[PDB]
């Protein structure tokens, strides 16, 4: 009924700013909690996020930023029917959390490859720094981290055992939170 | 300091068209136009993002007026068609780097939709 934990958001810095907060006691955020987020221009438009229940008493939201730059600033208004519960601000550019890489498969030398989680025009594509974890599925003790940053999201290695692999990336120059590791592919 | 000099205003027969032009010495995050009429305070007619890709118009002018800027040298445009008589006003082109494009204004140019 009362947000105990002030809301916190990270931005994928292309389309989605995911939020979360925590009230006191069980709340179906979707039934009642109303989040209202608007950017800071002159003919600003109103967007309403339908929240969800992350835990018993906590809530989660997902703002949709069609195109966001370094000078964007959102007014986050959490409603309760007609009782304002919290009012604040959000700058998507300081709290960036990139997308997860994907399309990860495997092809002497051994070839790993994945997709850039963003198109080239997106700013994160220019200082992305991939990190690929190769751990053996047969040998959990065997694990290795591979730093990548090439514009082509791929890796080559040529070290009997069976290994797995999963990649996560993050835009270096923007001081982002380590993205979620890509799905874990498997091979020998 | 950035000067703003509008142009392209003048007398227009109603239902016609009118393309406004206001040059800025440099480029800006926020760029918007402001129409101000006799006894009527300057209202936000049209705005444009930093990296653009998002136009913002007033309900009175949506689908009617279009705001834009050329390449190389930057020049705020307020293209207007089907100009209604109640649009008669000195429109001002204003620029900004945060929130409302209220960093500069540089006066404006009068639009008079004739009878
Ligand atoms: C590959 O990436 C890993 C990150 O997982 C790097 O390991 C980090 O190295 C820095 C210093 O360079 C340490 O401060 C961190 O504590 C390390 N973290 C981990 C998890 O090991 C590793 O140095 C990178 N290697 C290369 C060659 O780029
Ligand atoms: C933009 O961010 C500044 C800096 O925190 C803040 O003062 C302002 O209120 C924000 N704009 C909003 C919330 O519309």
């Amino acid at each position: 009924m009362k947000v105990l934990q002030e809301p916190t958001c990270v931005s994928d810095y292309m389309s989605i700013s995911t939020c979360e907060w925590k009230m006191n006691g069980p709340t179906n955020c979707s039934t009642e909690l109303r989040l209202l987020y608007q950017l800071v221009f002159l003919l600003s438009e109103a967007h309403t996020c339908i929240p969800e229940n992350n835990g018993g008493a906590g809530c989660v939201c997902h703002l949709l930023m069609d195109d966001v730059v370094s000078a964007d600033n959102y007014t986050l208004d959490l409603w309760a029917g007609q009782q304002l519960l919290w009012k604040g601000s959000f700058k998507p550019s300081e709290h960036v959390k990139p997308r997860a890489p994907g399309n990860l498969t495997v092809h002497d030398t051994l070839l790993l490859t994945w997709s850039n989680p963003y198109p080239p025009d997106n700013y994160l594509y220019n200082h992305l720094t991939y990190a690929v974890n190769i751990w053996s599925e047969n040998d959990p003790a065997d694990f290795r981290i591979y730093n990548v940053t090439y514009l082509e999201p791929s890796l080559r290695i040529a070290a009997g055992i069976s290994y797995r692999a999963r990649v996560r990336a993050w835009a270096q120059a923007y001081n982002t939170t380590w993205s979620e590791w890509s799905p874990s592919t498997k091979w020998h | 300091q950035v000067q703003l000099v509008e142009s392209g205003g003048g007398l227009v027969q109603p239902g016609g068209s009118l393309r406004l032009s206001c040059a800025a010495s440099g480029d800006f995050y926020c760029m918007a136009w402001f129409r101000q009429a006799p006894g009527k305070e300057r209202e936000a007619v049209a705005a444009i993002r930093s990296g653009g890709r998002s136009t913002y118009y007033a309900d009175s002018v949506k689908g009617r007026f279009t705001i834009s800027r050329d390449n190389s040298k930057n020049t705020l445009y307020l293209q207007m068609n089907s100009l209604k008589a109640e649009d008669t006003a000195v429109y001002y082109c204003a620029v900004g780097v945060d929130g409302n494009c209220r960093n500069y204004w540089g006066q404006g140019t009068l639009v008079t939709v004739s009878s």
